[PDB]
């Protein structure tokens, strides 16, 4: 599924900005 | 009545945005006006901490930015317009700035302590939100940008991080890193990858449309738990972004889909919020039928969720973070460059 894909994932965490 | 109380309101936020945007606030506190306490948050150049106010008793957010940081990754300005901006608005669902003032070493924002935590933490833990509590957040979000766009101003990092629960359930927007006032195009490459506009990518240069298709990409992830473009790594979102292919979970309501398809538009003369009627294209649709938009500004309306409070400094809803000792110099650094501050 999308979702266990998703939580497979290395971004299910706090994600940072980007610049610039 | 309808359009006129509208207008009225608007025209008089300009009035008193343009006065503080002309005339900035400057140098309110200092640093030992305040006990630290904990670590709320950390960023690229600083932290946001919880203090304690010594003379009034109360519990602020303090962000702190190290300018030696802040010169190193070119974000001087961006830091500048975090400010300036942030000291100026006004507004039921963006975060109130109490204190600003700087030293030898680093740049102080003090806000009020929004302590229901961000909706990240809530997000992920409850896996997604039901349409209606989507909704409500959403019509918050509709609002703020309405009245930020009106001011020509552009926010840049909307995403559920920067996104903080109030006592009452309510949205407190945070962050105002990315935050410009602009009136043409401008082309900063900036933001969160998740949440960026196919024209920001591209090199293109862009508007204030690109709030409405992160508000696209908020909607989505809020209803479906997960965003509509992930990956391991950067560059493969944005190659999925550009494409622009929107599946959805088969929960998703008729009347949602059709919002998420004209929210994640690639075609700037197709996509929500930036047509002749504007805002109104998003207010007006369907899946906003049941949303009375004057008593969600109002606060009015019942939130779905009530975050777990127990008393003053109490950080229960937000993560741990290391500590770290915050230095100050005996010598100031990037005098110059911060005068404004
Ligand atoms: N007023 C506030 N009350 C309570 N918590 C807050 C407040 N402001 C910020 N925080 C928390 O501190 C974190 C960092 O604040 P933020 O202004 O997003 O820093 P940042 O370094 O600009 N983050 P980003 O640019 O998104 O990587 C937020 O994600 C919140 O969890
Ligand atoms: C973009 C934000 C639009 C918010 C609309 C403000 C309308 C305020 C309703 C109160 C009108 C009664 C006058 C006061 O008192
Ligand atoms: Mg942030
Ligand atoms: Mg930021």
């Amino acid at each position: 599924t999308t979702y266990a894909d998703f939580i497979a994932s290395g971004r299910t965490g706090r994600r940072a900005s980007i610049h610039d | 009545s309808e359009q006129e109380s509208v207008k009225e309101f608007l025209a008089k936020a300009k009035e008193d945005f343009l006065k503080k945007w002309e005339t900035p606030s400057q140098n309110t506190a200092q640093l030992d006006q305040f006990d630290r306490i904990k670590t709320l948050g950390t960023g690229s150049f600083g932290r946001v901490m919880l203090v304690k106010h010594k003379e009034s008793g109360n519990h602020y957010a303090m962000k702190i930015l190290d300018k030696q940081k802040v010169v190193k990754l070119k974000q001087i300005e961006h830091t500048l317009n975090e400010k300036r901006i942030l000291q100026a608005v006004n507004f039921p669902f963006l975060v109130k700035l109490e204190f600003s003032f700087k030293d030898n070493s680093n740049l102080y924002m003090v806000m009020e302590y929004v302590a229901g935590g961000e909706m990240f933490s809530h997000l992920r833990r409850i896996g997604r939100f039901s349409e209606p509590h989507a909704r409500f957040y959403a019509a918050q979000i509709v609002l703020t940008f309405e009245y930020l766009h009106s001011l020509d101003l552009i926010y840049r990092d909307l995403k559920p991080e920067n996104l903080l629960i109030d006592q009452q359930g309510y949205i407190q927007v945070t962050d105002f890193g990315f935050a410009k006032r602009v009136k043409g195009r401008t082309w900063t490459l900036c933001g969160t990858p998740e949440y960026l506009a196919p024209e920001i990518i591209l090199s293109k240069g862009y508007n204030k449309a690109v709030d409405w298709w992160a508000l696209g990409v908020l909607i989505y992830e809020m209803a479906a738990g997960y965003p509509p473009f992930f990956a391991d790594q950067p560059i493969q979102i944005y190659e999925k972004i550009v494409s622009g292919k929107v599946r959805f979970p088969s929960h998703f309501s008729s009347d949602l889909k059709d919002l998420l398809r004209n929210l994640l538009q690639v075609d700037l003369t197709k996509r929500f919020g930036n047509l002749k009627n504007g805002v109104n294209d998003i207010k007006n649709h369907k899946w906003f039928a049941t949303t009375d938009w004057i008593a969600i500004y109002q606060r009015k309306v019942e939130a779905p969720f009530i975050p777990k409070f127990k008393g003053p400094g109490d950080t229960s809803n937000f993560d741990d973070y290391e500590e770290e000792e915050i230095r100050v110099s005996i010598n100031e650094k990037c005098g110059k460059e911060f005068t404004e501050f």
